[PDB]
């Protein structure tokens, strides 16, 4: 009588409470700083915040019944200690003896263990409240928020095969859009960082949270340029080329991903190489082609950030802002290129 | 220049 997604959550949390168990409490006993009251804190905070904003109504969405957020809150508190536990069970630290009160003391992790826990009890339920509304909701940066998918995903094998695409797909989101906001923390990360992004090969062949987050936007571009330049029967080699405009726009030109998406930055340099390139290709074919794409959807080339606010189209954010900037470089290419992942 | 007059559907 339940659906796949809530038997599976249903079957995960069997037996367990929305308190940490005693395998927890001694690991968290055995540091020196016991974390156990900082994490209830969090996580009554974190449960106030989540019940105060779905029991009240805005235009976005109506408010539900307190009762239902209730249960939605204490399955997640159950999926947050249970994974907490595999999480630290698994630590190096724990399997060497050594204490682990530093890894149990970053708020940002279990904030954001929490969340993602609440956006699979509610994704499970096919909840109205589409994500980014958790995050959002809790005040949730997405740039520190993203790396806990990669480890809820290793850290809890009872996930369905539909969870782990859902949650690589709100990765997808955040690398994307979002944590290109201009609120975004990316930009301070930058800014430590004398503003200089990582290139390719500095992080797919230093580390940190700059570099890990390149990292994973790098393969899902790189990714995505493969499936755009096989759909469109271009060359192999000529695919170097656009990835090298592309790493040049995240490179040296930044701020164009500000309040934008990577799709409106990957396709611009695609046509714009090709057009260099004797193997022109035309934005029609270029947009049809991603048209197909899963995260391709229509709102990222019929309405793109043109000044900040003024919004238009792919080809006028293409002729009016990408061209000033990429023409000098694209010009080059009619020199150094990039490796390509994989 | 680099550029496109191309339109879009709707």
């Amino acid at each position: 009588e339940f659906t796949q997604s809530v038997s599976r959550l249903q079957s995960i949390v069997a037996g367990l409470k929305n308190a940490p168990s005693d395998q927890l409490i001694n690991i968290f006993e055995s540091c020196v700083r016991n974390p156990v009251e900082n994490i209830m804190k969090i996580l009554k905070g974190i449960g106030e915040t989540f019940c105060q904003h779905y029991t009240q109504s805005t235009d976005e969405q109506p408010g539900s019944h307190i009762d239902f957020a209730v249960n939605r809150l204490k399955l997640a508190e159950i999926l947050y200690y249970k994974i907490l536990e595999t999480v630290m069970v698994q630590e190096t630290r724990r399997l060497h003896g050594m204490d682990m009160s530093v890894l149990l003391e970053q708020d940002i992790f279990h904030r954001s263990l929490m969340a993602c826990c609440l956006e699979i009890v509610l994704f499970a339920y096919s909840s109205p409240r589409t994500f980014p509304w958790i995050i959002e909701v809790l005040n949730l940066q997405p740039f520190y928020f993203y790396k806990v998918i990669e480890v809820v995903i290793r850290s809890e094998e009872g996930l369905s095969r539909d969870m782990v695409k859902h949650l690589n797909s709100i990765e997808e989101q955040i690398l994307e859009s979002l944590a290109w906001s201009h609120d975004s923390a990316l930009w301070e990360a930058l800014q430590v960082s004398a503003n200089k992004v990582p290139t390719c090969e500095e992080v797919i062949f230093r580390t940190g949270s700059l570099a890990l987050f390149y990292r994973k936007v790098y393969h899902l571009a790189s990714v995505r340029l493969r499936d755009l330049c096989l759909k469109l029967d271009v060359s192999n080699e000529l695919r170097r080329k656009i990835w090298t405009c592309f790493e040049f726009t995240l490179v040296h030109c930044p701020d164009l991903m500000k309040d934008r998406h990577l799709d409106q930055l990957l396709l611009c340099a695609f046509y714009i190489m090709a057009k260099v390139t004797k193997e022109e290709r035309t934005f029609q074919e270029i947009m049809k082609s991603y048209r197909n794409q899963p995260q391709a959807n229509s709102h990222v080339y019929r309405s793109v950030l043109l000044k900040s606010e003024e919004r238009g189209d792919l080809i006028k954010f293409y002729n009016t802002i990408y061209v000033g900037r990429v023409k000098s470089f694209a010009l080059k290419y009619d020199p150094p290129l990039s490796p390509f992942p994989h | 220049r680099i550029a496109c007059e191309e339109e879009f559907s709707d």
